[PDB]
């Protein structure tokens, strides 16, 4: 019989927000857009008054994909993805809080049918932005209570 | 450490007011003890002359000016000249020398048999004549003697008659050259470059050695050519022993508005071991033709492009490269190119490869694949999808069958969400047709019946739901529950007329649990039946950060997911029940340290699928330390991986331990260890030892890797080829700088690299 409601309501303050992206086109920019309409944020260009209104730009992100491990024979047994991604909230008057997020999985490889393993594996990176997305947001609060008084 | 301020002590910080422009127009001042003659034709100071001209600052025992007529037109040939005590300073570099000469118009400074000294960065050296000529850019020196290393050890000079240093082109000329390891001389060249600055280099060429069990010696001389700054090519001659030739790489990067990429083509004309181990042919040249390409145009054009073609199916199993390693099963040949906008999105692209294998490779290929995706988030209380796709696939070999497929995918989707959790409805359909052809080539060999004409029409029903709970803890903690539970169901039909071309099946993540597929494309879809039910606790501290999380899921099945050919060597024959189980894990503990898991069990092989764990203890930049571990059963090999178990070298499956250290002994050297051990086998699959020499003007490091490479047939059932790796880099640096270190560089290199997992 606890309260309800957790991992801090998304702060009333940023209830409407700015996406700026280098590549507004890009799968990591329509996940997070995604992911913020989901949770109920309203999306407003930069063409406004923008006074009060924050921001969150993403910077880059980066895939990488190494052996994890491997068979007796010296192949690949499996390869871990790691997906990194780098963004910042800027809040006009309360300068840029930076945001590190990294996704992290892993799939066994089968030459015979590489094809197949092929989109799996284009499946794998579109879960993995989406997840990222949601990694991204669930760090929102961090950036709000950073704006303490000093 | 800053190593960067422990060698800036021995050069000087130089204090003094900082002057905008040129000495030359600005007045002399002249402080001495004595001063004879006349002033403006024939001077003659003496006793500590101090004279200061702006940024000039010359101090001296005697100093004579003596002039010349200059007469009509117009300024006075200002002529000075120095007998003996000369110290010159300025804001660039300290010169001290026994009689000098300076012409304080065109700034021509001249200095014989003198010392020189950089200053604010690193260069010092001895010189017959010493010369400051073009107004003060052309630093002239007549018989030179010049090193960066200043006090401590001799460790290295380079002399020369004529040496030329640019300060506006940047560039250290050498006519002459000897180069010098303290007293002893090795390498001596008519000519020499040296470069300061930075872009556009076509510096004079850097090599670096190595020592393979394959390949034996290997030396490398590789030449740089910059053409424009956006594209530039790269050769390496690479000489091999055992391989007897030299093995020329040509590389080539290039970076236009229509994108980024890379082009490299190794290549060697014969080889001799190749030659005696498939003497089938005379033909003994293997090379390597590798292109990648990345454009974004205008932000809704998007040009990717990743091709990779050998020789030989036995090319990175032998050679090393930045492109591929022993590991490689196949290689990649994909080219794309979409336009992708906001609500739209249309990508075509051809997907080809190529097995290592010398009698295996029956690979698919796509030819062409087009995909469309059309979406709408805003219709009332529902967002629609609508997916697309047209896929030509054909065989290298010309027995199996060839096909084209048309797929049209609609879903229909309802979010819904108050406060303290949301339920998401999706409703989706699944159209597919077959054209299929060459069918009676394969339609014997096994037990098929593949038809021209096919059809597939399969609807969805999805069912989504979680919700949030809060309980708070200790000085500021808080922790929250994440309840999770997802219905899908999906009618059978019958895919036994449909061939396989890009279906395989998947690894069952937490998050994987709540997938609607079972295979992967759309060929083979599974007749869904069942409930997933997870739980996702987390806990995060009093700054909002997650510290702490733990997941635990569950997928109940009513009745067993048919396709109309399952195929699967399961040990048992359970199915219906909870079969799937899934837990992953993650603790950050403090700044540093830290843990993460992963676990996949399934009934039907009673035994754990998969379960990887990794820990790591990570500062914040570089020395660092990783410990990780993976086990993959041999029932999960068995199952997933026909034919594949039927081998001894994939049948144990994986158990292996992964260790990782990183922590410097002196603050000079870089020690650096890996040991990726099998527990399986009770055999060590890898191991890397590399050191590291970082003075502060060069820099030479040796890496020493032995790896797991081939199988080994015969025997007494076999056993696994082992490879050794000596390899000797060495890397001036210290002049451009921004550089040395390796902090993690030598720890990703072996064939299982080493990542970052907090
Ligand atoms: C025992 C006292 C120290 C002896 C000399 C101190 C007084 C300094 O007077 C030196 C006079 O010479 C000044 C030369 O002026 C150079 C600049 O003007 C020449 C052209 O503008
Ligand atoms: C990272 C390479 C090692 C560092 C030394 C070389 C300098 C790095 O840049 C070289 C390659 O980058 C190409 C420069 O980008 C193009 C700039 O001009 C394009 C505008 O039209």
């Amino acid at each position: 019989g606890w309260h309800l409601r957790s991992t801090t309501k998304v702060p009333t303050t940023m209830k409407t927000m700015i996406l700026q992206s280098s590549d507004p086109n890009g799968p990591l920019s329509r996940a997070v857009r995604n992911q913020l309409r989901l949770n109920g944020v309203d999306l407003i260009d930069a063409s406004t008054l923008r006074k009060d209104v924050p921001s969150l730009r993403l910077d880059g992100s980066s895939i990488q994909k190494d052996t994890a491990s491997v068979f007796q024979d010296g192949r690949t047994a499996e390869y871990q993805m790691v997906m990194t991604v780098h963004a910042s909230v800027l809040i006009p008057g309360h300068d840029i809080y930076p945001i590190t997020t990294k996704v992290y999985r892993s799939f066994f490889d089968n030459p015979q049918a590489a094809l197949a393993k092929d989109a799996e594996q284009d499946m794998i990176i579109q879960e993995m932005y989406d997840k990222a997305a949601e990694q991204l947001i669930r760090k929102l609060p961090s950036v709000q209570v950073a704006d303490v008084e000093a | 450490a800053d190593l960067a301020t422990q060698c800036m002590l021995g050069v000087p910080s130089y204090d003094r007011p900082l002057v905008e422009g040129r000495p030359g127009d600005l007045p002399v001042t002249i402080n001495a003890d004595h001063a004879k003659g006349n002033y403006p034709d024939n001077a003659v100071f003496t006793g500590n002359v101090d004279i200061n001209q702006g940024n000039s600052r010359l101090r001296a025992d005697e100093v004579q000016l003596h002039q010349q007529q200059a007469a009509g037109q117009a300024q006075p040939v200002r002529t000075v000249d120095a007998l003996g005590n000369v110290h010159y300073d300025d804001n660039q570099v300290i010169l001290k020398g026994p009689k000098a000469w300076s012409n304080l118009n065109t700034k021509d400074t001249n200095v014989w048999q003198g010392d020189y000294q950089m200053v604010g960065r690193q260069g010092r050296g001895t010189a017959d004549l010493m010369k400051q000529r073009g107004e003060n850019r052309y630093t002239i020196l007549e018989n030179g003697s010049f090193t960066s290393c200043l006090p401590g050890s001799d460790t290295w000079s380079v002399v020369g008659s004529e040496v030329i240093h640019d300060r506006e082109e940047q560039v250290a000329e050498i006519w002459n050259a000897r180069f010098k390891l303290g007293s002893v001389p090795i390498f001596y060249s008519p000519y020499l470059q040296l470069p300061v600055g930075d872009k556009r280099r076509s510096g004079f060429l850097i090599p670096n050695a190595k020592y393979s069990t394959k390949n034996g010696v290997e030396f490398s001389l590789p030449y740089y050519w910059n053409i424009a700054p956006n594209f530039d090519a790269t050769i390496t001659p690479h000489y091999m022993n055992k391989r007897g030739g030299v093995m020329w790489e040509n590389e080539f990067r290039y970076l236009t508005q229509l994108g980024s990429g890379l082009t490299e083509f190794d290549y060697l004309p014969s080889d001799k071991v190749y030659e005696d181990d498939h003497s089938s042919d005379s033909n003994s040249r293997r090379w390597l033709f590798y292109w990648n390409h990345s454009g974004v145009i205008d932000q809704v054009w998007r040009l990717n492009a990743d091709y990779t073609k050998v020789s030989d199916p036995d090319y990175f199993n032998d050679f090393s490269s930045k492109y591929g390693s022993s590991t490689d099963g196949y290689a990649t040949q994909k080219f794309s190119a979409g336009y992708v906008n906001q609500n739209f999105d249309a990508t075509v692209s051809t997907k080809q490869f190529q097995v290592f294998d010398r009698e295996s490779s029956n690979s698919y290929s796509a030819e062409p694949q087009l995909d469309v995706n059309y979406y709408q988030n805003d219709v009332g209380p529902f967002d629609t999808h609508l997916y697309g796709q047209v896929a030509h696939f054909v065989n290298s070999n010309n027995n199996m069958p060839e096909a084209t497929r048309v797929h049209f995918e609609p879903t229909i989707n309802l979010p819904l969400s108050n406060g303290w959790g949301s339920l998401n409805t999706e409703a989706k359909l699944l159209a597919t047709h077959y054209q299929q052809s060459n069918l009676d080539k394969y339609n014997a060999a096994n037990g098929t019946d593949y038809k021209e004409s096919v059809s597939r029409v399969m609807p969805q029903f999805k069912v989504d739901g979680k919700m949030v709970f809060e309980r708070d803890l200790q000085e500021g903690f808080t922790q929250t529950l994440e309840p999770r539970v997802q219905y899908l169901y999906v009618p059978y039909r019958d895919q036994s007329e449909i061939g396989n071309y890009d279906s395989t099946l998947l690894q069952s993540d937490y998050t994987g649990l709540f997938r609607d597929r079972t295979y992967s494309g759309l060929d083979r879809i599974a007749s869904a039946n069942q409930v997933t039910t997870g739980l996702t606790s987390r806990v995060y501290d009093a700054a909002a950060v997650e510290r702490f999380n733990i997941s635990v899921g569950q997928i109940y099945y009513f009745t067993e997911s048919r396709t109309g050919d399952d195929n699967i060597n399961w040990e048992n024959n359970d199915t219906t029940g909870s079969l799937v189980w899934a837990g992953d894990t993650y603790w950050r503990i403090a700044d540093e340290w830290g843990l993460r898991g992963g676990i996949q069990y399934d009934t039907r092989l009673d035994n754990v699928a998969t379960g990887n764990g990794t820990i790591e203890y990570r500062r914040d930049e570089n020395r660092l330390v990783q410990l990780n571990y993976r086990y993959a059963s041999p029932e999960y090999i068995q199952a997933t991986l026909p034919s594949y178990s039927t081998a001894a070298q994939y049948k144990q499956g994986i158990s292996q331990v992964g260790m990782t250290a990183s922590w410097p002994i002196v603050d000079r050297w870089s020690v650096v260890g890996a040991y990726y051990y099998d527990t399986n086998t009770r055999k060590a699959a890898n191991q890397m030892l590399g050191v590291q020499y970082n003075s502060c003007c060069y820099a030479i490091r040796l890496g020493y890797e032995r790896k797991v490479n081939g199988w080994n047939s015969n025997d007494n059932g076999g056993e696994s080829k082992y490879d050794n790796t000596f390899g000797i880099n060495i890397e001036l640096r210290g002049l451009s700088s921004n550089y040395g270190l390796g902090t993690q560089q030598m720890l990703r290199s072996n064939i299982l690299p080493y990542q970052s997992s907090l």
